[PDB]
């Protein structure tokens, strides 16, 4: 009866195989980097 | 008044000074534009 486990450990590779069926079905996205930091403080200019 | 909504989000700007030489060719124009009577007047 402990075949099960063996046998569950042993044929876990195809995890990676279900894992790539879900990622083909998951919607994809992208995020653009953030420009960080302490941005400069500019004002207007002097006016009259 | 009091109102005021608005429109988008912050962006990111800088400030730049732009150095560029710059030739000028401008001819001037004249209308000389001739009045009414015997053509003296202007």
């Amino acid at each position: 009866a402990s075949l099960i486990y063996r046998q569950l450990l042993t044929n876990s590779y195809t995890v990676d195989l279900s894992d790539e069926i879900q990622e083909i079905g998951s919607t994809k996205s992208q995020n653009v980097t953030i420009n960080p930091g302490p941005f400069a403080q500019t004002g207007y200019a002097p006016v009259n | 008044a009091n109102e005021d909504i608005v429109i988008s989000k912050t962006s990111l700007w800088k400030e730049m000074q732009y150095n560029r030489d710059i030739t000028i060719r401008f001819k001037f124009a004249n209308t000389i534009i001739k009045s009414g009577g015997l053509g003296y007047k202007w």
